[PDB]
């Protein structure tokens, strides 16, 4: 399935806390 | 030995020679009081 | 009509196994400032232990090696050398597999196992599938992940070539996943070569060339540090209508506060877990006393009251566990500053009770409808006062990657009582001018970000387990952690060039010293 | 007890607050002790902890040769409270920090965190502090923005990041904190769809008989049609029976 973390199957991966991200 | 007893030493991280658990085999053949993490009552950690 | 109308017609824990080649193709580097693919391998394998040692201990993970010249496994098949198998991940196994990480580490990898050795991939299947019926524990899933950077490794025989495609299909339909991280290779790695045949899924767009390494790396090599726990219900409760009608239902836990692991008590000599034990005596008697003999008293300026334990635990008996229902109260009437414990999430179960999921639907459907909440008192367990709660029905959403990001059901929110509130102290409105708030406005324009649910990270937790970490494999110094909740002061100073200056201008008097 | 503390957007703005408790967990003031049946004092009664090892004599350790440690894993760490002191993530304490202003509807009301909710006003006497929460709190009104906070009660608390968002009444106003949740905390749950569930499809008269339930139990009223709710059952002003 798309989107799937390829450590623990059956979890949703997700991406590193990117923090505060200003915008333009 | 008789002279290298009654004493309290600490071994963490040996040499590349004699990694940890042969060298502390080898203080333990020696009569000494081995102690994984130091405490009140050790003479000095190597 | 004779005998023709009388006669018709989540559980377990996740496995992985790492296949690394040992052919002297993989030890070969393309130029300098580069990594050799079987470093990659060692480095991809360490991250996934410890990504596994972090989020869940309860997984099995296996190392084997193949093209060596040395051999070890249950079964004795040449070529192959099981360095680790299956079995919960550890620190020993890290720093067994760190001696292979540097170049002396490649060097004695050659001189202990050896390389460039003849191999079948369908021994490799073989031990495989053996190393995966050795266990035990309930598979949930079981994955072979092969590191090689070689298309077709039998590309002078078919016979060995027909082998691992039919143990490779066997393997496939015993419910063994294999996924193929193929490395750097000169020339160009393709797929469809040799492993169409073996690859259990291929993806829309893979039978092309690949030149670069295998995407999949990069998310291995991305360690993540936080502890995983699978789907479970805090309790099964009995929602009731009606002292007639009733419906069971399942209630979890969809944010919960992440507490790091608790300590324990080590035997400071030998180092070893310790027994903790604790027990009642009379001073006087000096025998074993047992909480039948004792009693609850409290005192009341010089008066002691005494009740026996189960009257305590009866003073807070109201009602038998469960979720007894009332009337339905608009979702504007549930003030967002009335928040005082965590939501839930309750859900359909249709086991305990057939029917439940029916009128849980009926209910949610209609209640979002007419944007109305369910109040009802709760009461977790027994013996536990009763208190009231809102069920505010959540609508199902996905993204545009089809991927569920808010589950069905409802949001239980609990309701403070009368006394929950505090009084505050009386303070006199002031109100600021039009040019202060479009000063401040401006500001706070300047300063927009989007907020994610997931876009900061626990920095305590972090430096507790990096800390756990470097301890547990001896590195030099502890990873210093990134705080992302820090205010970054640098570019809000450099997005407000002179706001500042105008807004304390105009609001703060020129005698003030914060 | 009001907390006091600076908001402070920046390196160059800050703004004197106090923040109150608003909402807390009320819980029994005073404890239960144990007593012996025959003899009401609570003298002699009493608590004695004993630590042994896993062997068949069950040697007695003295608290003196225990060490704090954890488990990583199948394999123990040890890691000694002065170590874990020395190594502690510091922070500076008594923070009120403004990492960044967005929309109110990003941030939804279930990822609510914590068990208090904190209520922000300017400082007792400066009138500059209270003019500049005001202006503050309209700005965020008007542009339906709320800010994320980075709040810390002292040195010793973890540090941890809250949603502020304006609160305006007739007579007062303030900036309502609750606290907000961290990656770790979420958890990653997947359930079936009920709505395209055929076996789990509820017909026509079920809705109209449900919706029919819906409206019969009405707990708010119009109060004669002026545009007014009117809540019959408040929840919110009921006592916790258990006090009682």
């Amino acid at each position: 399935c798309p989107g799937e973390s390829l450590i623990n199957p059956g979890f949703k991966s997700k991406k590193p806390a990117g923090g505060v991200d200003f915008d333009e | 030995s008789n002279i290298f007893e009654d004493v309290e030493f600490c071994v963490m991280s040996g040499t590349d020679s004699q990694p940890k658990p042969d060298l502390e085999n080898r203080i333990a053949e020696f009569g000494g009081y081995i102690v994984q993490n130091p405490g009140p009552d050790t003479y000095c950690v190597i | 009509s004779g005998w023709e109308s009388y006669y018709k017609t989540y559980s377990g824990r996740d496995s992985l196994i790492f296949l690394v080649d040992a052919s002297k193709a993989m030890f070969e580097s393309q130029s300098e400032d580069e990594l050799t693919p079987f470093d990659m391998s060692i480095q991809c394998i360490q991250s996934v232990y410890i990504s596994k040692i972090i989020s869940s201990d309860r997984d099995l993970l296996a190392v084997v090696f193949y093209g060596t010249e040395k051999d070890k496994n249950s079964v004795n098949f040449k070529n192959i050398y099981v360095l680790q198998e299956l079995d919960n991940p550890g620190a020993k196994r890290i720093l067994e597999l760190d001696q292979f990480k540097g170049q002396q580490g490649q060097k004695r990898f050659q001189d202990m196992m050896g390389h460039g050795s003849d191999y079948s991939l369908s021994e490799v299947l073989w031990v495989c599938a053996n190393l995966f019926s050795d266990v035990q524990f309930k598979m949930s899933h079981k994955r072979i992940m092969l590191f090689t950077n070689e298309d077709n490794p039998h590309g002078n025989d078919s016979a060995k070539a027909s082998r691992a495609r039919t143990k490779a299909g066997d393997l496939r339909d015993t419910g063994i996943f294999l996924d193929l991280m193929h490395l750097k290779k000169p020339g160009g790695f393709d797929i469809s070569l040799f492993y169409r045949d073996i690859i259990s899924i291929a993806e829309d767009e893979d039978l092309r060339v690949h030149f670069e390494e295998s995407s999949k790396l990069e998310d291995l090599l991305r360690k993540v540090r936080a502890k995983e726990t699978r789907k479970r219900a805090l309790s099964r409760l009995k929602l009731k209508l009606n002292k007639d009608i009733v419906i069971s239902v399942g209630i979890y836990n969809l944010v919960q506060k992440a507490l790091k692991p608790p300590p324990i008590k080590l035997y400071r000599e030998t180092n070893e877990p310790v027994k903790t034990k604790t027990r009642t005596f009379n001073t006087s008697t000096g025998g074993l006393l047992l909480p039948s003999d004792t009693k609850r008293s409290q005192i009341y300026g010089s008066r002691q009251i005494i009740l026996e334990k189960e009257e305590t635990e009866e003073l807070k008996r109201f009602d038998d566990p469960g979720l007894m229902l009332m009337g339905f109260k608009p979702l504007v009437l549930l003030k967002k500053h009335h928040y005082l414990r965590p939501s839930l999430f309750v859900y359909p179960e249709e086991s305990l009770v057939i029917g439940s999921s029916t009128l849980f639907s009926a209910l949610l459907i209609k209640c979002l409808e007419k944007e109305v909440a369910a109040l009802c008192r709760y009461t977790p367990r027994r013996n536990i006062p009763p208190y009231f709660v809102a069920l505010v029905p959540q609508e199902e959403e996905l993204d545009d990657q089809k991927i569920q990001v808010t589950p069905p059901g409802f949001q239980l929110v609990f309701l403070p009582f009368a006394d929950d509130k505090r009084k505050m102290p009386f303070t006199e409105k002031i109100m600021a001018t039009p040019e202060q708030v479009g000063k401040m406005k401006a500001i706070v324009e300047k300063l927009r970000f989007t907020y994610r649910s997931d876009s900061f990270e626990n920095p305590v937790l972090q430096q507790h387990f990096r800390n756990l970490e470097a301890l547990a494999l001896d590195l030099m110094e502890p990873e210093q952690a990134v705080d992302l909740t820090l205010p970054k002061v640098e570019a809000m100073n450099k997005r407000l060039g002179s706001l500042v200056d105008e807004f304390k201008e105009l609001v703060y008097p020129p005698d003030y010293n914060p | 007890i009001h907390w006091p503390c600076r908001l402070t957007i920046g390196s160059n703005l800050s703004i004197r607050i106090a923040a109150y408790k608003s909402i807390l967990q009320e819980r029994v003031k005073k404890t239960w002790t144990v007593v012996d049946a025959k003899t009401l004092k609570k003298e002699d009664i009493q608590k004695e902890t004993v630590y042994c090892l896993n062997d068949d004599d069950e040697t007695e350790v003295l608290k003196e040769d225990i060490i704090q440690g954890f488990r990583y894993g199948s394999d123990i760490v040890p890691f000694s409270k002065v170590d874990e002191e020395q190594m502690k993530y510091k922070s500076e304490g008594k923070c009120f920090s403004v990492l960044g202003f967005c929309k109110s509807s990003q941030v939804q009301r279930r990822f609510f965190m914590g068990n208090q909710v904190l209520k922000v006003f300017a400082a007792r006497d400066d009138e500059a502090a209270a003019v500049a929460l005001s202006s503050l709190i309209h700005a965020l009104d008007d542009l339906d923005m709320v800010a994320i906070v980075r709040y810390a009660y002292d040195k010793r608390a973890n540090p941890q990041v809250g949603v502020a968002f304006p609160h305006i009444k007739h007579n007062y106003e303030c900036l309502v904190y609750v606290q907000l949740p961290f990656m770790e905390d979420l958890r990653q749950y997947m359930f079936s769809s009920l709505k395209n569930s055929k076996k789990y499809a509820p017909t026509e008269a079920q809705l109209n008989a449900v919706d029919a339930l819906i409206d019969s139990m009405s707990l708010a009223k119009k109060d004669e049609k002026t545009d007014t709710l009117e809540d019959l059952f408040p929840t919110t002003k009921i006592p916790n029976p258990r006090f009682q």
